[PDB]
């Protein structure tokens, strides 16, 4: 009935673009994290694991069309908040409904909720997550719609620390409406989808807000800190 | 201050 | 001619034990660290084995007499000022003059000058370095030496930021005794050993010096600083 | 601060 527009289409044609160059589905450079071991035995390979994914995280963000142009404080203000949804989000790839767990090789890169647990994690926050995971899985979202969630989960203006509100509520609802078009032309049997989409934002806050918590008292203990990275301490601290 | 993010956010 | 008192003899007995305690001649943690690889490849890896030195010189000051009883804050100064230089010491005991290199495995954990370059380091350091572990090794130097002579440049009074400089310059002193007293007594044909010994003490401050002015470059660059671990940040950051 | 160094070299 319809067809996107040349613009919206030059739009996924980044992102996908974008996710190709930064997510690998061999998992190929994880044999250089600090290897996993199964008290926080698992919280230095998972740190590493969270931190070499923040920085693709910021690879896909540099080429979100509009973010290059934000203020390096917003962009920062947006990493920072959206980082672990981010994480969450882009996971579900590896994530495996079989087993509930997020497979990168194994059973050396088999992540289960026990061995979040070796790294400081709770229940109350791998509970969600794994429920999350699968109900995200289901939808099976089409590439091009994985990437959009991305997108505009970063650019979610509701971030604490961001300054240019409106410009970001602008490219926010810009990409909103490329899924939603995307999701009525190129997607067959897909017509509550974009509400359920928009929906696991706010399953991410919620999971987001979980882990902030779970997070800055691992963050207070240097013990444990110790095993952190300056990337993960610098966008999870609360350095003002 | 935020060094190693305004370091990877540039190109 | 004479024989160590039971005072200072206890005192080598807590040396060596707390050598023993904090130092593996398998190496075998090492495959804990980041792997290395062979910009600055290297650098992952090397930050990994000295910031687990660092753990571990920090547990052998701890057991040397008279530590423990100063103030944190003059512990922590003379740890941050002489760091490097215990780690220098103690990497002698995985130092081949065969191959000219820490092997602590290999061809994996097997260290040479070229390794270090890959870490962010020049032959202005790697040079001297070397030259001070070849000669350092000809003195085949006895375990119990081995220890004093650590114990002794950890409290080297003439560190910055050191308060106490007077007990410190005691401690320092009375382990020089024990020191010279074992190498007349227990060193068989040793008496030009304790000379040499100062001297070495010596060249460590220039190689320390080398070291943190090398280090403070690297340091400054946020794309490698992000590769150094919290702790090694901490022991040789400029944080008054 | 040495919040690390702090913490290891506590017993
Ligand atoms: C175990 C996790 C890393 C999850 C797993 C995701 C899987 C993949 C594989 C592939 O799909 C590529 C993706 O980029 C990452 C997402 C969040 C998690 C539960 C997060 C676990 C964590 C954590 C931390 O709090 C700490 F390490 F300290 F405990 C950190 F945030 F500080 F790091
Ligand atoms: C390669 C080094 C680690 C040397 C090798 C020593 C060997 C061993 C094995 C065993 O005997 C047990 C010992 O504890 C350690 C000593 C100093 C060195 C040249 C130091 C290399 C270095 C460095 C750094 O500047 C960085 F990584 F950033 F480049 C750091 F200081 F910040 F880390
Ligand atoms: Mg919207
Ligand atoms: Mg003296």
């Amino acid at each position: 009935s319809h067809m996107l527009s040349d613009e919206q289409m030059q739009i996924i044609n980044s992102l996908v673009e974008a996710h190709h160059k930064t997510y690998d589905d061999s998992y190929s450079d994880f044999v250089r994290f600090r290897p996993p071991v199964r008290r926080l035995s698992m919280l230095p390979h998972l740190a590493d694991l969270v931190s070499y994914s923040i920085q693709k995280v910021i690879g896909f963000a540099k080429m979100i069309p509009g973010f290059r142009d934000l203020t390096a404080e917003d962009q920062i203000a947006l990493l920072k908040s959206s980082a672990i949804e981010i994480i969450m989000l882009r996971s579900n790839q590896s994530f495996s409904l079989e087993d509930m767990s997020w497979s990168c090789g194994g059973p050396d890169f088999k992540y289960c909720i026990n061995d979040v647990t070796k790294a400081g994690h709770t229940l109350e926050l791998l509970e969600p997550l794994v429920k999350f995971q699968v109900g995200l899985k289901k939808l099976k979202l089409h590439e091009e719609e994985h990437v959009l969630l991305m997108a505009i989960c970063l650019l979610s203006p509701d971030r604490p620390g961001v300054q240019d509100h409106v410009r970001i509520e602008a490219l926010q609802d810009r990409l909103c409406d490329v899924l939603q078009a995307y999701i009525r032309i190129q997607h067959p049997g897909g017509r509550l989808l974009y509400a359920k989409m928009i929906q696991k934002l706010a399953d991410l806050r919620s999971l987001n807000e979980e882990h902030s918590k779970q997070y800055r008292s691992l963050s207070f203990q240097p013990e444990h800190s110790m095993q952190l990275t300056p990337l993960v301490l610098e966008v999870f601290g609360s350095e003002v | 201050r935020h060094k190693i993010l305004h370091r990877l956010l540039q190109e």
